[PDB]
């Protein structure tokens, strides 16, 4: 999205693998705030909101 | 209405102990006020602090 009409994606009722996440190298920045990226794969959440 | 003397040595240690343990609900400036949280949510360089 254009940044003030900022996309908003929706996740609920399904399973996911961070690792696969935080181990990609073409992320240019990665970092996480209240939660490590380390320790994501033992959580689970509400919804989450992207 | 007699027993007033010892009724309150009864009572003045209620309201210490159920301060105390009221004092774990708090979160003193931490992310939360239960330590499983923390331990489960941070690596232990985040947790530390």
């Amino acid at each position: 999205a254009s940044v003030y009409a900022w996309n908003r994606k929706r996740i609920s009722n399904c399973v996911a693998d961070y690792s696969v996440l935080y181990n990609s190298a073409s992320f240019s920045t990665f970092k996480c705030y209240g939660v490590s990226p380390t320790k994501l794969n033992d959580l689970c959440f509400t919804n989450v909101y992207a | 209405s007699a027993l007033g003397k010892l009724q309150d040595v009864v009572n003045q240690n209620a309201q210490a102990l159920n301060t105390l343990v009221k004092q774990l609900s708090s979160n003193f400036g931490a992310i939360s006020s239960v330590l499983n949280d923390i331990l489960s949510r941070l690596d232990k360089v985040e947790a530390e602090v």
